């Protein structure tokens, strides 16, 4: 199986598919962002005078 | 107050606008994201705020 | 115009690095891997289709193999963590005592083979088979 490798860049594939889950991750990253900003925002409101 | 409520539209205009930069962003390179989310965070809470200032 | 806010023109933003829009397979040259293994071949028609065990690379021995050594068969056993355990003078220097630090399993008191000669010479004719 060693011999199937010419070039020896296993670690290449290897950091190439670690890089590829860091940024399939980082979509879902930002929505998390954006609900963290979301749930901010709940103490911060002025509500209708009684 | 009317300085206040072009301002209410002139940010709701601004928040518009940084979530197309946002998509954007996220459509070429999701690594800058942070920023983007940081400033519509600060949109946002200055959006909360005049309204706050206006709930008087 | 009507300045709007944190819309800035001199703000630019870049392409990731690498770009996944890109084949990153062409990008680092996984050509070879992807052509050497590719279900089909480049052309329209489909590829042979590779074996589930390693027949192909056990082929080329001439010997008793006539099955597949699994985990399953009682044959085996796991030796994946004893396989994964770890451990003025020159760099050549350095380098034979760094090819010798193991020879020392080698010989007695070790593997003895005077006392390895008396045990083979107990073995009798013959082995039971079902």
């Amino acid at each position: 199986w060693t011999r199937t490798i010419k070039q020896n860049n296993f670690h290449v594939l290897i950091d190439l598919l670690n890089w590829f889950r860091t940024t399939n991750m980082n979509v879902n990253n930002c929505i998390w962002a954006l609900k963290s900003s979301l749930n901010s925002m709940t103490n911060a409101k002025l509500p209708n005078v009684d | 107050y009317q300085y206040k409520i072009q301002e209410l539209r002139k940010l709701l205009k601004s928040l518009l606008l940084n979530y197309l930069e946002l998509i954007g962003v996220l459509s070429i390179n999701p690594d800058m994201y942070e920023r983007k989310v940081e400033n519509i965070r600060t949109i946002l809470v200055n959006i909360h705020h005049l309204l706050n200032e206006y709930r008087p | 115009p009507s300045y709007y806010y944190y819309v800035d023109p001199e703000t630019t933003y870049t392409y990731q690095q690498p770009n996944p829009l890109q084949d990153l397979i062409s990008v680092y040259g996984l050509d070879d891997i992807s052509r050497q293994v590719a279900r089909t071949n480049l052309d329209g028609t489909k590829a042979v289709k590779l074996r589930k065990s390693y027949k192909n690379q056990i082929a080329d021995l001439s010997g008793k193999f006539s099955t597949i050594p699994t985990r399953e068969n009682g044959k085996g056993g796991q030796i994946a963590h004893i396989l994964f355990q770890n451990n003025n003078m020159s760099e050549q220097q350095w380098r034979e005592q760094l090819r010798n630090r193991d020879i020392a399993l080698f010989q007695p008191p070790n593997f003895d083979w005077d006392l390895c000669s008396s045990v083979l010479s107990q073995f009798e004719r013959s082995y039971p088979s079902e």
